[PDB]
């Protein structure tokens, strides 16, 4: 719809992203303690 | 702390969200 | 333009999460090799 | 303040995530290389 | 099965479109 | 080259000035 509206969407979907980095940084540090 | 099957999971449930904005 | 920007913030969001799905790719294939 | 400040936020947020990223990603080559 | 030589591939893809969006 | 003790550092750094950004 309108600048605002998308905005804000694309704010949300930036935040998610930031979850899911966050996930992808705890399986790393799972597995290199595993493996050394 | 989480399971790998937590994990997993999150990971589904965080797509979902971005997809539906994406959409 | 503000639209344009917004534009290619959208796309910058897409690229990343073709990043996100191919980081969580290579993360399953190690831990399935690992446990 | 306004939507430039704020898109300006986001471009910034997104490229400090894309920093974040690539260190993920070296992460996962260095594993890689040790298992297989 | 994806590949890890095209899976590199595809990385530096978008890392380098997204490098490209945002200068 | 990094050192695994850098490369957990720079993560910590990045995360946090994101979070800063997104506030």
């Amino acid at each position: 719809s309108g600048i605002v509206q998308q905005q804000n969407n694309l704010l949300r979907a930036i935040e998610a992203q930031q979850h899911l980095l966050q996930l992808t940084v705890w399986g790393i540090k799972q597995l290199q303690a595993r493996i050394l | 702390e989480l399971t790998w099957e937590e994990w997993e999971k999150k990971i589904e449930e965080y797509t979902k969200k971005i997809e539906e904005i994406l959409k």
